[PDB]
């Protein structure tokens, strides 16, 4: 789905 | 960091703020007098405008500023959607002289394991609320390592966490690293040993079904030593 970089 | 605590000033002298035109972008860890370890996805930028600032507590404050001579991304870095090997080493354009406010954190053994249950913490200047703003002061948050298999559950990270990734949870549902916090170090145990570099979460920082994840340092220690030239 959605890995969002921190 | 959402729901974290202000650190004691200079209590984490290995902290780096990676900044673009004076504006904080990601944390880093000083791992050598000439090298900051950080997250690779942080360098999707014009380097000409990036600086590393050391010894900071308050974000708008001088600290000690370095230009970057080189940004070496892990050879097998894969950006989103697969955020694999999300590490870069940044070479400072000077050489840090260890002092009370600025000092490298040692790499762990190459055979360190970060077992489920390990008590750790991390630090950063990242967002304090969803859709909010950066923290003015360096903050910290206790995190515990979660079982990777449980983190890979269909409702959680759905099979997408590799063996090199460290799945993490705060003591409370409303505490989480947030934007600006990636690149910063995860330190574990009583000896507060370097164990990871924060990487990613989901778009909502406190989403309980998408726990934050850090890249484990130990499997990359030999790459780091090769790059830094210090065997």
């Amino acid at each position: 789905s959605g890995k969002v970089p921190l | 960091i959402i729901g974290g605590r202000e650190v004691i000033p200079h209590s984490r002298p290995y902290m780096a703020s990676l900044q673009r035109n004076g504006s904080h972008l990601c944390g880093g860890v000083l791992v050598h007098p000439k090298w900051v370890l950080t997250a690779a996805h942080c360098l999707a930028q014009r380097m000409a405008q990036l600086r590393l600032v050391l010894g900071l507590h308050t974000l708008d404050s001088p600290g000690l500023t370095f230009h970057i001579k080189a940004a070496i991304q892990h050879p097998r870095y894969k950006p989103v959607p697969a955020l694999e090997n999300d590490l870069a080493l940044l070479q400072l354009d000077g050489k840090v002289k260890p002092s009370r406010t600025i000092r490298p954190l040692a790499l762990p053994s190459k055979r360190q394991v970060v077992a489920a249950g390990t008590r750790c913490s991390m630090a950063g200047w990242g967002l304090t609320h969803q859709g909010g703003r950066l923290s003015r002061v360096l903050r910290e948050l206790d995190l515990q390592v979660l079982d990777t298999r449980m983190c890979n559950n269909s409702r959680f990270w759905n099979g997408s966490l590799s063996p090199s990734m460290v799945c993490l949870a705060a003591d409370s549902k409303d505490q989480a690293p947030c934007k600006g916090d990636s690149g910063g170090p995860l330190v574990c145990g009583k000896g507060r040993v370097l164990a990871g570099v924060l990487s990613f979460s989901s778009r909502v920082c406190t989403d309980i079904f998408k726990p934050p994840v850090a890249t484990a340092v130990a499997p990359y220690v030999s790459w780091i030593r090769k790059v830094t030239g210090r065997s």
